[PDB]
């Protein structure tokens, strides 16, 4: 669970950087 | 000692649950053997 | 001939663990190689893991300590790590990256090969058949090894798997009715073990045909990712171009798997079971399957990789995925080791896929297949009897259970137990098998046809 | 030459304007100049691991970039001193600040520059002589136990241009001047070496000599060697700290480096108080133990990042003494606290974790740490021989030997001294399991034992067979109730108890078990095994006759022998020397032999 | 001191769980305290747990319910939570935030100390060499308490661990044959528990030396992880600056661990076991290690971090990590309580890691260590006898077993059972020990040398 | 006609192998022939799906497998049966599918075993204890089932 949650948050962070 | 020392797994859960059911069934079947022997013993004691 | 000058960049974007990230790179090539020159003159190498736009992520083999983000110079080779290979690499010791450690010269590039491997057409693959007579009764009798097979030795920490592998190497041969070249890849091996194998090869006079690749426990952990690819690349050259028979030993695929995990975590990849990359299966298959024979050649590669099993289990992703790829195993246990049995090999969880075809009339003895199966079943039952005895006591067993208990104890003492400096032939192994089988009356040997019993059993 | 702090997340500080900074360079963060080390580089921003509490650090604080990496000062003045996790001497801080608390941002030299050292040159060098790395050009007498060899640092070489005459010099003077290619180098008594780099040796050799431990178990059954690596993954209360401290007190090593990495503060004080009161005679003269020991304190309530520096500082010090021809047996009493520090930092770094939250590279750090142990041929013309042993504790949660640290450790170390919490609950100390432990150096020392003892090896084997047979029986006896046991099996069970209670356990806080000389361990084992063989023969030769010597008959006939056998531990080797102990053991053996003659 | 005016911000960027994120902050300071006012006038406080550029993350103690985004007003104190301390805090009752709740005034400080404290220089720390007489034979005999020692009581919900701690507060003296200042941190407890202790302290007539900190079950869960530091901060002032001997008792530390776990989850930190932070050990050491004597000063701090064991699981991270830090534990259980035995202290799984030096010649009596060790052996064996007898039956036991069953039964009712107001001396406790040991013949007392048996056993 | 794909082949081909095989099977089905398709392993196919699901950084389900593993298996397994073929000749062919679930153990919690059991009509489970006793063919006879009883009763 921990690793998957951080993966989802990192994906959102990458998406914010692209905007 | 404290555990059978089987590495944690879903496979271990299935084996342990089946092993537990077996042990519980054996306990009850042997208890019935004891009760049958005790009645005859007590009847034999009176005889 | 790639007669084009190489570009060198100082456009380092950043460094994160074993990974160096570069920017402003012209047409990055995937899986390219980059030579890094540190501000203090230290030279190191790394391989590109991914490219995107003008950015590239480089995997640094020797380590990233000391790299800055301003002065480090990064030279792109323009090609894939094709390594120099030569037939005269035998009688040499190299480090984990293929460089001399034995005070000899750099290997002269007789040719170059892409260490990634060139897939072999299954249509031209030749099915292995000939038996290798290892000298170890636990192997030659039951789980026989064919030449061209892929049978790793699993063990947990502390077990004598290094001694068994060494014994096989010096006792290796064919069943007779001339010898193997050794390619030995050490990945995360401590100095005491490295000297164990190095000395054993010298003491037996084998070094004339041994090529060592040593990546020790105190060496870089990223470098060992290529080490096994360099070892097999040499094996493929020697076996398929130089018509040699090569036995390849991989000291630990578990330290290899850890190296992959370190990189996978560093590049924030989505893991699978226990944190290992979801592609562990593929990365192992591309190494394990570099074995066997090919049409038109006389040489072969036989692999016997070693894997340390974390927590003494056999469901850990590393041995789990390996079991799906390799053609059986030996599986060195601990319960036999605690009882001072050597080799402490447990025959029940270990199988050899090619055993059913590499034995029998015309290869070993008519009865080989029948003896193996009967011994296996008897041992398996004996263990189930022992499991019962532990609860009900030796006074609650019937006559047949006692026969299996007698077999169990004598089986390990007379059959499995051997010693590291004694070899027995496949025919001697079967004769011992019969001595154990003759413990039972013929009526109980239900897995041997009557014809086989009548020929051998009464002898 | 400065950057600026950009953000703080705890033990990890982010700094900007540090484009030229390299990994593993030291920095000074904040106006107190806190010590830290760069972990990651992202563009012109650096990720800094700070070895001191970051409370009060502000955005915009200066960060000084220091070209030198985390390093240790090596020279005279180490022995007898206690250091913190980054080699700041605690006796010099407490003597200078007059405080009881360790201030943050303290910049104190590792080795005092006021002490006038007694220096004598080798008398074999001349101007124009060619000297290489590891060469010894003089000795400093730190004390009467350890002669401190002044080595030419590794990665240095050249011709001698000047050597200081014998006399009294401090650590700020110049003792040796050498030149190589125009460039001249001036050396004092103190050299600097990066703590994360392994000091180079001529050759790593096999370990072929016992590491003497003041224990019966952990020596007779599971030997350790000079240069070997062992782990003690005990649960809390198992007594692994006592084993480590006991080994430090009573061993055959020349120098002990004790690393308290995450340990309770009371344990480090216990060493500082007790050690000065211990004795070890050198050449007829009584001397204290502390003159040959050094220790590093990085207690549990200190900065977590400093736990990594403590572990590497300890081994780096060990190698330095190894290079001088001494046998070093360093021990870090935690390991798990180091791996814990890696987990906490990895979290702050937002790294992808591996098994149970630990970094994927945990195995990489442990492997490279333990491989710095070993018997070596030293670099340097004088041809020294040394060793570093590592005896590392591990703290598995719950006592479950399944965590990534215990698992990884067991794959690295060659001796496994597993402890059993259920033995500690019974005060069966040391709480050694003796069923799951192993030592891979048994074969290596067989040559030693044959040369000096011979009798030891067959006794070791018989003892293991008895203990294993008892365990095989206990599994079934609990279910049967001792009803089906043969007389030969009852002998095994009772002698095995004899071994367990009197041989494998010892009270390390007594005048008689505080140290167990090896000759005593093998002596009393010989009697216990000799009893076993005589008792087993007595029944084996009579069970089929018209009178079988069952346990109850031998027990009543020889009850005095069984008590005497249990008393054999109470020999006090300091009051009663070797001659009395051997004579006493020999007499008990004769008494037993006579009892059997009258019994059978 | 801080002479510059404080700044007030209305720049809250957003709120996520218990964390209020501010932007546009001038030179944010790490671990500084912020006071904030809600639109309705409510005042709350929090600490900056992260700074980055112009942003700062404030953890609010009272909670984030009702925190606005536009009207929220925050001010930065410019320092860390330094709290007022004075000697005359003894006799005062505070809440979990350090504020008075006894209708008295605020603290008139003698100084301001950093709640985080400082580690004591191990070179100046002096090893404990004084014994406290608890009056409980189960402790004074077999698990002695030193002055400066850390000994929590491991308990379980429903057991009288609060009564034992209360008893210890009244009848804890010295064995030198003395007024302890008690600091009692009541955190995560109900009113009745806090009133029980408050009343007992007055009943004992010792309230003039008692400082209370209350943080009840209905109080915020974030303050529950500073209250221990507030209690210890006062203890440090009293012990190390005013040379007062202080006894610090922390109520169920498990409510601290749970409050800590809540913060770990809120900040998405790397878990270890059972969801607790991987840094739980370091945080616990910050609390626990504020104890012990310091060379050259006549004060001391003794801790009793009592904790409830979740589901009686001795391996739960809370008792596990504590067990690794503290000098052993007292440990009570339900098997003794369910038989109306008080105190229900089970010696077998317990230990005191300073006992070996705090007893014997010059401390208590020379046979102390010998009596304790033999009692442990006899008690543990008696438990083994019950484990056997439960299956084989009493008739299957021999005289060698009945002696341990007799010992075990008489041991628990004579040695352990005392009563809430039974105060025994250490000398009487040892004499009682001998009364139980004399159940066995000399030959079976194998933990005691003959140099001790010959003097004490004959009586 | 076989389709050959080894474990050292690219993961994308490892996934597509099953689709290629069944495509050939249906092709001959439409000829009126009775086609029998044997799979070597569906755990290897599921393994390919797990590897690719990770590489694509899509949210996984149990044991690292994609949550849609069951949908892929249903797509494969439901492409079978006796049919009336398209085309004027009114011919009728069939495809039989024999799957193969490599057992990490006897626990059918295995995502691949569990999804297969909910789809396939006949399950021929192989007992570990009978294999150890060299009783061949090794069939449990207690945990296996066939749902075609009533269909074949006629
Ligand atoms: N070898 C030993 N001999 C005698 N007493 C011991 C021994 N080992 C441990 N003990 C006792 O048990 C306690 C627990 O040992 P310690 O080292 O503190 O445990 P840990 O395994 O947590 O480090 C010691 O303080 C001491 O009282
Ligand atoms: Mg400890």
């Amino acid at each position: 669970f921990y690793r998957l949650k951080k993966i989802q948050e990192k994906k959102k962070i990458i998406k914010e950087k692209s905007e | 000692k404290d555990r059978i020392e089987i590495f944690p797994s879903r496979m271990a859960q299935t084996i342990m649950k089946a092993r537990l059911k077996g042990a519980q069934t054996g306990r009850n079947l042997l208890k019935k053997k004891s009760d049958a022997l005790t009645l005859r013993f007590r009847q034999i004691l009176k005889k | 001939y790639l007669s084009q000058p190489r570009l060198t960049y100082k456009t380092v974007s950043g460094v994160n663990g074993p990974l160096v990230i570069l920017d402003h790179v012209k047409f990055p090539r995937y899986a390219e190689i980059v030579h890094l020159t540190l501000p203090d003159g230290t030279k190191r190498s790394g391989q590109v893991l991914e490219v995107s736009g003008s950015k590239a992520v480089v995997q640094v083999f020797e380590g990233t300590s000391g790299i800055d983000a301003k002065k480090t110079s990064c030279e792109f080779t323009g090609d894939i790590l094709r390594t120099p290979v030569s037939e005269d690499m035998l009688g040499r010791v190299f480090n984990g990256s293929g460089k001399p450690i034995d005070r000899g010269p750099v290997v002269l590039a007789e040719d170059f090969l892409d260490i990634m491997g060139q897939p072999i057409n299954p249509q031209c693959r030749i099915y292995p058949e000939e038996m290798i007579q290892t000298g170890i009764s636990a192997i030659d009798g039951m789980n026989s090894i064919a030449r061209g097979q892929k049978i790793p030795i699993f063990s947990a920490a502390g077990l004598p798997h290094n001694e068994i592998a060494a014994q096989i190497c010096r006792q290796a041969g064919l069943v007779k009715k001339e010898n193997f070249a050794i390619v030995f890849a050490a990945m995360g091996v401590n100095m005491e073990t490295a000297r164990f194998f190095k000395s054993d090869f010298e003491e037996n006079g084998s070094m004339d045909n041994v090529c060592l690749f040593l990546n020790l426990a105190n060496d870089p952990t990223i470098e060992r990712i290529i080490t096994p690819r360099l070892a097999l690349t040499t094996a493929e050259f020697l076996a398929y171009q130089c018509e040699k028979h090569v036995l390849v030993i991989l000291t630990d695929m578990s330290s290899y798997a850890e190296a992959l995990r370190e990189v996978s975590a560093a590049r924030e990849e989505v893991p699978g079971r226990r944190g290992f990359p979801g592609y562990m299966y593929t990365d192992l298959a591309t190494i394990y399957e570099r074995a066997g024979r090919v049409e038109g050649r006389n040489g072969s590669i036989t692999q016997i990789p070693i894997l340390t099993m974390p927590n003494d289990d056999i469901t850990h992703p590393i041995p789990d995925l390996t079991g799906y790829i390799t053609e059986g195993q030996i599986y060195v246990d601990r319960q036999l080791h605690n009882r001072q049995i050597y080799p402490p090999i447990n025959v029940l969880p270990s199988l050899s896929r090619l055993m059913k075809s590499a034995i029998g009339e015309g290869m070993t003895r008519k009865d080989h297949a029948d003896v193996s199966n009967q011994l296996y079943a008897c041992y398996a039952i004996g263990k189930d009897v022992q499991a019962m005895k532990a609860v009900v006591g030796e006074e609650a067993l019937t006559s047949d259970d006692l026969l299996y208990l007698e077999f169990l104890q004598k089986f390990e003492k007379n059959f499995i137990t051997q010693g590291p400096y004694e070899n027995r032939t496949v025919y001697e192994t079967l004769d011992i098998g019969w001595q154990l089988l003759r413990i039972f009356p013929k009526e109980m040997l239900k897995r041997i046809p009557q014809s086989t019993l009548s020929e051998f059993y009464p002898r | 030459t400065f950057g600026y702090v950009h953000g703080v997340s705890g033990p990890v500080v982010t700094a900007c304007d540090m484009a030229g900074a390299a990994m593993y360079e030291l920095v000074r963060v904040g106006h107190s100049e806190l010590v830290g080390e760069i972990i990651r580089l992202e563009g012109d921003m650096a990720t800094i691991q700070v070895y001191e509490e970051t409370s009060g650090v502000s955005v915009g604080d200066p960060v000084l970039r220091t070209g030198k990496p985390l390093s240790v000062e090596l020279g005279p003045g180490i022995m007898g001193a206690i250091f913190d996790g980054i080699q700041r001497p605690l006796s010099d801080i407490s003597s200078q600040t007059q405080s009881i608390y360790i201030p943050r941002g303290v910049n104190v030299s590792a080795l005092s520059r006021d002490i006038k050292w007694e220096f004598i040159p080798s008398k074999n060098l001349r101007v124009g002589s060619h000297i290489t790395g590891g060469d010894i050009y003089g000795i400093v007498n730190e004390n009467s136990l350890i002669k401190h060899k002044i080595m030419l640092p590794p990665r240095s070489r050249g011709s001698v241009t000047y050597i200081a005459p014998p006399g009294n010099y401090d650590a700020s003077d110049v003792v040796l001047e050498l030149e190589f290619e125009g460039v001249k180098e001036k050396l004092s008594m103190v050299q600097v070496w990066p703590v994360r780099q392994v000091r180079p040796v001529t050759e790593k050799l096999p370990a072929n000599h016992p590491l003497l431990t003041g224990q019966r178990v952990l020596d007779a059954l599971f030997p350790c060697v000079q240069g070997g690596t062992t782990a003690i993954p005990g649960a809390f209360g198992c007594g692994k700290t006592v084993i480590s401290q006991s080994l430090s007190k009573y061993s055959n090593s020349d120098v002990i480096i004790y690393v308290g990495c995450g340990e309770r503060g009371n344990e480090m004080s216990e060493v500082l108080r007790d050690f000065p009161e211990l004795t070890m005679e050198v050449d007829g003269k009584v001397e204290s133990i502390m003159k040959r020991t050094a220790l590093v304190a990085n207690t549990s309530n200190m900065p977590v990042a400093a736990r990594e520096a403590s572990i590497y500082t300890g081994i780096t010090l060990s190698e330095y003494f190894r290079d001088m021809g001494y046998h070093v047996s360093m021990m870090a009493d935690s390991t798990s606290r180091w791996a814990e520090a890696l987990r906490e930092i990895s979290g702050r770094l937002a790294e992808m974790p591996a098994d149970s939250g630990y970094p994927a590279y945990l195995g990489a750090r442990l492997a490279s740490f333990y491989e710095r142990a070993g018997r070596v041929k030293c670099l340097g013309n004088p041809e020294r021989e040394g060793s570093v042993s590592i005896v590392g504790a591990v703290s598995p949660p719950g006592g479950d030997f399944s965590d990534p640290v215990t698992s990884a450790t067991l794959g690295i170390v060659q001796v496994f001294w597993g402890l059993d919490k259920k033995l500690a609950q019974r005060k069966h100390f040391p709480s050694v399991n003796w069923l799951i432990s192993y030592s891979k150096y048994m074969r290596a020392l067989d040559e030693y034992y044959d040369k000096h003892f011979t009798e030891f090896v067959p006794l070791r084997t018989k003892a293991k067979e008895i203990l294993q047979e008892e365990e095989d029986l206990a599994e079934i006896v609990q279910l049967v109730g001792k009803a089906s046991l043969a007389e030969t099996d009852k002998i095994t069970l009772e002698v095995a108890k004899l071994i367990k209670d009197d041989f494998l356990q010892q009270n390390g806080y007594t005048p008689y078990d505080r140290f167990c000389p090896f000759y005593k361990t093998v002596g009393m084992l010989s009697n216990m095994i000799s009893f076993y063989d005589m008792a087993r023969r007595a029944v084996e030769t009579t069970a089929q006759s018209d009178n079988k010597i069952t346990w109850s008959i031998i027990r009543e006939h020889m009850g005095e022998i069984l008590y005497k056998l249990s008393s054999m531990k109470f020999k006090d080797p300091v009051k009663d020397g070797e001659a009395k102990i051997k004579a006493d053991y020999a007499q008990l053996l004769e008494d037993m032999q006579n009892a059997f003659r009258s019994l059978e």
